[PDB]
């Protein structure tokens, strides 16, 4: 479970942050 | 970078998307084997 | 094939997480369910 | 609307599966402390 | 438990929306 | 919870499997 808790924010991370590069290159398209 | 980069951009956050995946369904499994 | 091919690529792949999603949600309710 | 019309709408999809991931996440999270 | 319920629900139907749209989008390309 | 294990192996390979098909596709663009 310490191990799950270290990926699940590893991965958000991870994703938010290519979330937002994608938002930010839809803006410029 | 243009609609080639904006692709790039969403398989990864698909990708990264499927570990969270993942990672939840392994929680919801050793849950369900503590419970049941 | 192209750009146009992988979007139907990742639009397939969101669809089949979306399952996924369903799926987690479904053993999410029942769980709850049965500890409260 | 073309490509980037679509590039927008799967975009607008990820990101609200990453909501529905957090939401799973948050009920994984709330059963394993009851539970352990 | 009772807003989790109300915000999966919110983006089940948001996501549900947006693949159907996405669907149409695709079989015009 | 029987169908719940065949349908998360169902759509985890069928997943895996879009995702690498992606991945070359995008090598090749």
């Amino acid at each position: 479970w310490e191990e799950w808790d270290k990926k699940i924010e590893e991965y958000t991370k991870k994703i938010e942050e290519l979330i937002k590069k994608s938002e930010e290159q839809q803006k410029k398209n | 970078s243009g609609i080639v980069q904006q692709q790039n951009n969403l398989l990864r956050a698909i990708e990264a998307q499927q570990h969270l995946l993942q990672l939840t369904v392994w929680g919801i499994k050793q849950l369900q084997a503590r419970i049941l």
